[PDB]
């Protein structure tokens, strides 16, 4: 439901999990789901418009057999070399993994220390570094760097991070 | 997908050989042990899915390879490995506990089922 719209719509396709959400260029609202083998282009994990239009993409998201591991996504780039489109996306899993993706091309995998993550964000601080800060359900959290795909600092506490 | 993890698999293996037969102490070490952390990476990368029964025969080839790098440079061997057979063996089961012997007994009645990985296995 919208202030935008102030109406109560049903989303028309029968998704399981829901992922990811937010606007992107040229598309506007999205979701990030599924309906219902190692190849890149199949991928399982429909893309949606959001107030009933087409898919819109379900070339180069995550291979299926990733499609029951995943727990969170979110997204970092999105370019459009045409009306597919390009992601460069985060992932992270029931197997403490924190994934990058590029056109579906996993690369850059990291183990992380605690288990069970609920969510994760980016973190700028500086010039040039950048940094991943992952939560769990065990009230803790971690920080990974990037550009290469390793842990930093790791924490347990904190009711709250911000 | 299984094609990228193959050829990183053969340029670390190459990147070993390439260190081995030339090199000094240091620039041998210095490859060897970043080949090592390209396969403990793709360990890692391969232990996150589910295990397919087509990717099983990349999944034993590497932690053999692991396994030997790492015994090779350590000079001596560790229980770590032993660990990592048991790992690598769950995989086989998951795929159709106890201790290394019963794990092996049951192992080896799965690959008389015939799924042919026989020429890694028999190297684990």
């Amino acid at each position: 439901i919208s202030s935008q719209t102030g109406k109560v719509v049903s989303v028309s396709g029968n998704f399981s999990s829901i992922q990811w959400a937010g606007e992107i260029e040229n598309l506007g609202m999205v979701l990030l789901g599924l309906k219902e083998d190692y190849a890149i282009w199949n991928t399982k994990f429909c893309v949606y418009s959001l107030e009933s239009q087409e898919v819109l993409s379900d070339i180069y998201i995550i291979p299926p057999a990733y499609s029951s591991v995943v727990t969170y996504v979110h997204i970092c780039a999105t370019e459009i070399i045409k009306n597919q489109l390009r992601i460069s996306l985060i992932a992270l899993t029931r197997k403490n993994q924190l994934i990058s993706f590029q056109n579906g091309t996993p690369k850059n995998v990291c183990q992380l220390p605690f288990g069970d993550p609920c969510a994760v964000q980016l973190m700028d601080s500086g010039g040039g570094n950048l940094f991943f800060v992952v939560s769990f359900i065990s009230n803790n959290a971690c920080a990974v760097w990037k550009e290469s795909f390793q842990v930093a600092a790791k924490w347990e506490k904190l009711s709250l991070v911000l | 997908c299984l094609d990228l993890w193959r050829e990183k698999n053969d340029r670390l293996v190459r990147q070993a050989k390439v260190a081995q037969n030339s090199g000094l102490t240091l620039r041998r070490q210095q490859l060897a042990q970043d080949a090592l952390e390209g396969l403990r990476g793709l360990l890692h990368s391969l232990q996150g899915l589910p295990a397919a029964v087509p990717v099983l025969p990349l999944e034993l080839t590497v932690t053999c390879n692991f396994i030997i790098l790492r015994a090779s440079l350590a000079q001596g061997f560790t229980e770590d490995q032993a660990q990592d057979i048991q790992r690598s063996l769950e995989r086989v089961l998951e795929t159709q506990e106890q201790g290394l012997r019963e794990l092996w007994d049951s192992v080896l009645r799965a690959s008389c089922l015939l799924p042919e990985l026989l020429s890694a296995l028999h190297r684990l």
